[PDB]
């Protein structure tokens, strides 16, 4: 309970939704009470990095444009003197 | 010169991505089909022709079809990086899968899709002038790969006749397994594949995992690594068609040398210089070292031990800087060894090939760069152990007719189970008889 | 490949509300219905659960049914309630009275035609229709009676599709209603004929999940319905995202069901851990597999240690190696070999999907076919036999119109279901 | 100062023809180093004393030699070092007008004593528009440099050398002069009666460059061109073709010249090639330290591979080398 | 590589706080378990691994459990400064204390809590790959430390088997005393400790008070000073596992070199440069002065005089800037001394270790900063005098059954007192017999 309360006090203080409510029944409008909201918002989620979705597939990482580059298969170019002499000889 | 590739289902499409990545990078074709030539003088060599055809504007497009019953993987190919390389008609996808049922693929669902596929293959075969066989990639463990692969091979075998069909097939591993119904689909696939294929190449994922753990230093491999190794093997075997060499080997020479009797067409595959970049510069890699490597069972891509059987024929493909005299010295040393044994009716056990082009290095790859490699395909009686274990698992499951109502409901007679199981029993006994020494002379 | 959902009764409407919140969050749908996502991977399968309304909007392919509109006003008043199509809310004018016969025969036949009309309107709009998915309780009144009526009608009209159910069943320790055994027995009789695959959940198991694993001080029905909505949205994940080894409801059924009556399954979802402890232990495949087989994390009162697994399926979401999955499933099968039925050579199917649920590095949902499910039915049959020998409340049902023969048929069919599971438990090769 | 530096370096492997990356740490309290491997997460070398390495030589784009390996510093591997080098990344331009060509060596030496790193240099003639806008003469030397607290340090050139330096700090003018002064274009080098002297990379890092240039000016030679160029391996091979098979240290010279950037000057005088050869000295510093103690190679050389400077030997190749440096490398 | 720490009762938990404070400060882990956000380099180092494991987010957490029957001390840990370092499951607390009754801890109350401890240790031991022993901290004077420590050591010894168990034990001082029933609890503890421990380190509070009065200048010492000295000793002994050095010493080497016969495993411990900052500037601190210091009885942490016995083995651990030649010259000078005597059957009396990491300075601490230190563990017959005085106090009390009704009511047979007293009498006779000289005639 202490760590959950400290977590809920850790966020920034002040159209919206109630992710969770510590109180079982909320005061609501008029005398009308309401309840049933989740106790904690961290069920089936991680508090270290919530709101993070890893929208990336295996193939996009494996067959990207870096792996198809042909610049790495070319033998190194000659020196300038050799290029000039090659043109002259040809 | 030309060869046409047929990719079926999940394994076949994923292996196709690695294969076409390799063939593009080896020839120098860009992901959009263009060749970035460095000079206008001279002319561009014909070697691409085995796998690509050019348009009048000079774009390249590949001689392949991708076949699946579920859309998702082919739609991923359609949306991936190689979108512009493939012709959209070549990428054929259905609506819903064969749900691991051979019967659903063969009778109910593949029967609707098969005529479009045959029309595409016809459209390819009309744009050829020296077609010399079909290469097929599929897995026999799943429903659509088995059922539609068999049905399609049957139709090609009727329509094209004598043309050769060489298969690379992913079989159920001997203790790693992925689905419950694997024995039924593999038995029923193997029954059709027995009659209608000329050479069958056997693969097991557990062996390629073992090879990637022991030689490479990868703790957590995934399918892209295995598929890149398979692509390298296919490139080595087809290199004999595409580049200059001392001793070329046409696919009919392959079929003539490896298959002694028309049913005895299942072959083992291995690849020698699987080595990491850090290890490769501490060691020489001479011909005799890689020749000694290909015969150790640690090099194989199928989980079988050949010391429990007899070799009938071996075909050795060398690519890179090799001299024939070193090949002869290596083969004579192998022949001297006492743990390598041939059946006494096959005295001249070897076929050789020598190609000058060394193997290509892929930017994301895990293999080192090396000047030479050797690849082996071999026919051995040891393969009988793989069938015996699939048939034993079938007998345990079939004793209670497990899951059978699915197969009977999707359109298949119960009799087909018994026919296929009896045919595979006869194939096992054939491998027992052929391997028996001729001690009796009359 | 589109799924149609049906929500029946109070429990069904509440669970549906939480499920559609989870699905709208995962696909980035605003509570106004506008798509606001940030990758094409979200958009490319939105059709599976949503229909497209004009200029942006999406509407959820669901039918809401209840006999008194109180629940409908509660769901309409909720934070996501506006998304639902007004014409999709079907309601009567008087309650089920917790009586199966009223819900099945009197108000059922009065409303059922309007539900079939709505379901046909929804079904015929799909380009290719996948199975139906239904959530309801068996202990209630309108949920059990009209849900099973509708299930029978849809099985008549669409016999080639799949029928999948999520179902809430009365706890062994505290009853919420006195006449729960009758409604449960009649519903199980209807389900075993009509259904293709049925999943069962005990509220007691969700309380034990909350108390031991999450250490919640004051859990509420919102937490239980979030756990259920998480697993429900997880089972379909391979239908609607790319992956290394795709899977499908029909392929799950084909691998899980050995014989056609044996279609009752156990459920689990693995990454459960309290907010204080979670900073101390990272996610990995060994941890997920160990949690996956731990009975604390299973949603039924029966314990696996008293039975044997016929078959199981695991669907993994996340970026992970296949080597760890296959070798973990091999190691678990080898170490616990006495708990697996010996005439099947491999009992576990694996599947891998690239896209995990938001805020988890990896996730798996587990479906299990275990003979210990027989223990739940025997307890209900005991309570049924105790009431029936004394005709304890039968005049209500007979006054509505039930034949007493219906009660004896349902008792015989349930007893045969328990016997068949017990016989397969003790089967041998010989 | 610092307690620990951290850089990541690349090493060009000649046997493998790959480029490998490592992590280099320097402990300043006791002058020890240690190397790790990024690709393997394994140790490459323990903490071992290495007195030839000093904290002053550690900056981005520098080159160091650790156990006969040439390591090039590429990027910061830690945020302590990134914060310590938060400055020292802005590039400014200092010009030398016509009256200051006689004092340019002292200017460069003074810049080196102020912990300033020169990133380019050239002797150019500017277009008239920039000549009027900036306020410089037609023929001038443009120096591009970076360092810590640069503007406050270069203010001292106004009183040490009156009316021969112009300092530029606005980024727009720096961009204009970068586009104009450097880059492809023409050159002021002559094509006959010339000689070429080349300052090796090790002397560049050590920084005797200003003393060499000022010695050349003091002896009476004229500088007709000057620039800095980086040589690839093939360029280094084509530069030292005539030294193949003649001297025993050919490959070491190739790797030294390909290690880093080098300065190339042109000298015009009477009998230029012989005069420059006489002033530089014999090829081996050991002969210099005994019989020619006043030569350049005696002061700025330690062996045959790293003798400090390089001068033309055959009078048949002086226009060839001048062309190779000032046209082929500069223009393309 | 790994070691697991078990802290029992009040003294063991309070000494644990000082130990983990020191180990954190030596490696550099902040009290919240993290590292500085700036000092990260990309590739971290293994030295923490002996005591910490990291999570996938890079937080560090330590390999320890804290065990108590009363809540208060563990609640102090939970509410203190180190709240975030420990895992909350690791901090186990009961409802009520063992009330100075060994019987209450062992039979009645510890039996409920013991299975949680074994489950936590098992969960730790499963997340290891080279566990090489248990370190245990407890006091034998109190009820829960004696009774639950014995019960837990018995269970650990059956379940884990051959793995080594090294105990740090606070024994009742020879005339300072805190509770009346200390002799009974110490005898009953020592009976269990004889069978189920590999090395036992002896401590007396009166000696550490004397050491803090004479060398340090503290008039009014308190438990935090003693606990910081003990923590320093443990850090010195485990430093050989954690840092580079000239002569390493694995924990099995201590047991091999120090224990001649399986019962003779009780050892004395001492530490050399205990010195204040004001004294430190008047004196040099070379190797030979601290080596001479470690043998003076003013340096010892147990109230026994070694001049009344014979040394059997010595283990000298040097850490910091030391060179082996100085260790050799020092040991040869010690060997020359006439007031230092070794048993004639142990000619090679010394084992040495040399590590490069100098001792750490703690912000609130009272030790000076020094470049080198030495720590000694030694086996000597003088320990027999420590047991005899406890046995005399037991005999005095037991002659009148002074408190026995508590123990018999809480579940113990009266016979158990006599058994333990006879076992300690036999241990005394073992130390008498081992020290004799025989076969002098030749
Ligand atoms: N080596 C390798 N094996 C694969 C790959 N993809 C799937 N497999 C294996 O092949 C078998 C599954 O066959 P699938 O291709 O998924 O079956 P399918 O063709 O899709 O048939 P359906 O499920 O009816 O659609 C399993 O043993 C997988 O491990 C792959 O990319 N590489
Ligand atoms: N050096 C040192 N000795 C301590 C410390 N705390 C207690 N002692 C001594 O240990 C003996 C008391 O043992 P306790 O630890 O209090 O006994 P216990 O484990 O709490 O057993 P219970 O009283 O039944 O809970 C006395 O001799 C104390 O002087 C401490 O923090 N440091
Ligand atoms: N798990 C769960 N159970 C519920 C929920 N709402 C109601 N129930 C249970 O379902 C039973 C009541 O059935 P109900 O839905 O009212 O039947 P109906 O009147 O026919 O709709 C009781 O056992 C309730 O505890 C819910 O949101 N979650
Ligand atoms: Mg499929
Ligand atoms: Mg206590």
């Amino acid at each position: 309970e202490k760590v959950l309360e400290d977590d809920l006090l850790a966020q920034q203080p002040v159209t919206t939704v109630l992710r969770a409510s510590l109180d079982a029944i909320r005061p609501g409008k008029n005398d009308r009470f309401t309840g049933g909201y989740s106790s904690t918002p961290y069920v089936t989620s991680d508090a270290r990095n919530p709101h993070s979705r890893f929208l990336q597939t295996t193939n996009r990482e494996d067959y990207c444009e870096k792996n198809a580059d042909l610049r790495t298969l070319r033998r190194p170019d000659l020196g300038a003197r050799s290029r000039v002499l090659l043109q002259v000889a040809l | 010169r030309e060869a046409i590739c047929i990719h079926i289902g999940q394994a076949g499409c994923q292996v196709g991505n690695a294969c076409w990545e390799l063939f593009c990078l080896e020839h120098g074709i860009q992901p959009d089909g263009a060749m970035p030539s460095d000079k206008t003088i001279g002319v561009e060599d014909d070697a691409f022709n085995t796998f690509f055809s050019e348009t009048g504007a000079g774009k390249h497009v590949p001689r392949a079809v991708f076949l699946d019953l579920e859309p998702t993987v082919v739609d991923e190919v359609r949306t991936g990086t190689y979108r512009q390389l493939f012709h959209p008609e070549q990428l054929i996808s259905g609506k819903e899968d064969a749900a691991n049922n051979y019967a659903r693929g063969h009778y109910t669902i593949g029967k609707e899709i098969v005529d479009l596929c045959l029309d595409r293959i016809r459209k390819l075969a009309d744009n050829c002038t020296g077609l010399q066989g079909f290469l097929v990639y599929h897995a026999v463990g799943g429903g659509t790969g088995s059922g539609l692969g068999a049905l399609l091979l049957e139709r090609l075998s009727v329509d094209y006749g004598k043309k050769s069909k060489l298969g690379y097939t992913v079989y159920p591993s001997p203790q790693v397994s992925t689905a419950v119904v694997e024995p039924y689909n593999s038995v029923l696939s193997t029954h059709s594949l027995l009659e209608h294929t000329d050479v069958a190449a056997m693969l097991d994922n557990e062996a390629i995992y073992d090879l990637t753990r022991r030689n490479l230093d990868i703790e957590r491999p995934t399918y892209t690594n295995l598929n890149r190794l398979i692509g390298q093997v296919v490139s080595s075997l087809t290199a004999s068609l595409r580049f200059d060499g001392a001793l070329n080997v046409d696919l009919t020479e392959f079929q003539t040398n490896l298959v002694p009797y028309p049913r005895i067409h299942f072959v083992l595959t291995s690849y020698a210089p699987v080595i990491s970049a850090e290890k490769a510069y501490h060691e020489q890699l001479s011909v005799s070292e890689i020749s000694n490597a290909v015969f150790e069972p640690a090099s194989m891509m199928t989980k079988c031990d050949p010391r429990h059987g007899k070799y009938m024929a071996c075909c050795l493909m060398y690519r890179g800087d090799v001299v024939p005299k070193d090949v002869n010295a290596a083969v004579a040393t192998i022949k001297t060894k006492r743990t390598i044994q041939f059946v006494d009716w096959s005295p001249t056990g070897f076929k050789c090939g020598i190609n000058y082009q060394p193997p290509t290095v892929v930017p994301g790859g895990d293999l080192a760069k090396v000047q030479r490699a050797v690849c082996m395909i071999a026919n051995s009686t040891a393969i009988a152990e793989v069938f015996a274990r699939i048939d034993h698992k079938f007998d345990l499951m079939y004793s209670k007719r497990a899951f059978v109502h699915w197969y009977v409901g999707e359109g298949m007679e119960e009799g087909e189970f018994s026919e296929a199981r009896e045919d595979l029993a006869a194939l096992e006994k054939d491998y027992e008889e052929v391997g028996a020494e001729s001690a009796d002379m009359d | 490949r589109e799924i149609v959902c049906v929500q029946a009764g109070q429990c069904g409407n509440q669970i549906g509300s939480k499920f559609w919140e989870v699905i709208s969050d995962e696909h980035g749908v605003d509570p106004t219905g506008t798509y606001q996502g940030d990758s094409d991977l979200q958009l490319e399968r939105i059709n599976v659960y949503f229909d497209e309304a004009t200029g942006g909007r999406y509407v959820p392919r669901s039918v809401l049914i209840d006999l008194e509109p109180g629940t409908m006003d509660s769901v309409r008043a909720g934070p996501y309630g506006q998304i639902f199509r007004p014409d999709n809310f079907i309601f009567g004018q008087s309650g089920a009275g917790n009586n199966w016969a009223k819900g099945h025969y009197t108000e059922g036949a009065e409303l059922i035609d309007s539900v079939l009309d709505v379901c046909c309107k929804e079904a015929e709009s799909c380009d290719c229709l996948q199975g139906f998915q239904i959530c309801h309780s068996l202990g209630g009144g309108t949920g059990s009676g009209m849900g099973t009526l509708l299930i029978s009608k849809l099985r008549e009209q669409y016999p080639d599709r799949i029928m999948m159910t999520f179902s809430i069943i009365p706890s062994p320790k505290v009853s919420d209603t006195v006449v729960e055994p009758y409604n449960t027995t009649l519903s199980v009789h209807q389900l075993v004929e009509n259904s293709d695959e049925s999943m069962c959940i005990d509220n007691e198991a969700l309380y034990d999940i909350c108390f031991r694993t999450l250490k919640l001080t004051t859990p509420t029905f919102g937490d239980l319905n979030h756990l259920v909505s998480a697993v429900v949205s997880g089972v379909t994940c391979c239908l609607r995202f790319p992956g290394q080894l795709n899977s499908d409801l029909r392929k799950l059924a084909v691998n899980l069901v050995p014989f056609p009556r044996l279609h009752f399954f156990m459920m689990g979802f693995a990454p459960l851990t309290s907010r204080g402890s979670q900073q101390y232990r990272g996610l990995s495949v060994p941890e997920l597999t160990q949690q996956m087989f731990d009975a604390k994390n299973m949603m039924q009162a029966a314990d696996p240690r008293h039975g044997r697994y016929l078959t199981a399926s695991a669907l993994f979401r996340g970026r992970m190696s296949t080597k760890e999955v296959d070798e973990q499933m091999l190691n678990v099968q080898n170490k616990n070999s006495s708990y697996f039925i010996e005439w099947i050579p491999n009992n576990i199917k694996s599947s891998v999907c690239d896209i995990p649920p938001k805020g988890l590095k990896m996730a798996v949902t587990f479906i299990g076919n275990n003979t210990c499910i027989q223990e739940m039915f025997r307890r209900v049959g005991e309570q049924f036999t105790l009431m029936f020998r004394r005709k304890a409340f039968l005049h209500w049902y007979t006054g509505e119109g039930m034949d007493e023969m219906e009660f004896t048929e349902a008792e015989s069919n349930m007893n045969d279901l328990v016997s068949e599971y017990q016989q397969y438990q003790d089967a041998t090769i010989e | 100062a610092l307690e620990r530096y951290a850089f990541k370096v690349d090493y060009c492997d000649p046997q493998a023809n790959l480029v490998r990356q490592y992590l280099l740490l320097y402990f300043a309290e006791d002058s020890t180093i240690e190397m790790h491997d990024l690709k393997t997460k394994r140790v490459f070398l323990k903490r071992c004393a290495y007195p030839s390495l000093t904290p002053r030589e550690l900056f981005i784009g520098a080159t160091v030699g650790v156990f006969s390996r040439s390591l090039k510093l590429v990027d910061y591997g830690d945020e302590v070092t990134r914060r310590h080098f938060s400055g020292s990344e802005a590039e400014f331009v200092v010009f030398i007008q016509e009256g200051g060509l006689c004092h340019m060596g002292s200017i460069i030496d003074r810049m080196h004593t102020w912990e300033l790193r020169i990133t380019n240099i050239r002797l150019v003639d500017l277009p008239d528009s920039l000549c009027r806008d900036l306020g410089v003469s037609r023929r001038c030397v443009a120096i591009l440099f970076k360092g810590s607290n640069a503007i406050e340090k270069v203010g001292g050139l106004s009183t040490e050398f009156p009316n021969m330096t112009v300092v530029v700090a606005e980024p727009s003018d720096v961009n204009s002069v970068r586009g104009a002064a450097f880059g492809p274009g023409g050159t002021t080098a002559v094509m006959k009666n010339c000689s070429v002297c080349v300052i090796k990379p090790h002397a560049i890092m050590s920084g005797y460059q200003g003393a060499i240039i000022q010695r050349l000016i003091d002896e009476g030679f004229h500088i007709t061109a000057l620039g800095m160029y980086s040589l690839t391996v093939a360029d280094a091979e084509d530069f030292l073709e005539v030294y193949n098979g003649v001297v025993p240290e050919y490959q070491r010279l190739v790797e030294q010249m390909s290690s880093g950037p080098c300065w190339a000057v042109q000298v015009c005088a009477e009998n230029s090639v012989s005069a420059l050869r006489a002033i530089c000295g014999p090829h081996d510093p050991d002969v210099c330290h005994v019989l020619f103690p006043h030569t350049i190679r005696s002061k700025y050389g330690v062996d045959r591979t790293r003798n400090g400077v390089h001068c033309t030997d055959l009078e048949e190749d002086a226009p060839l080398e001048s062309e190779f440096f000032f046209s082929l490398l500069q223009n393309a």
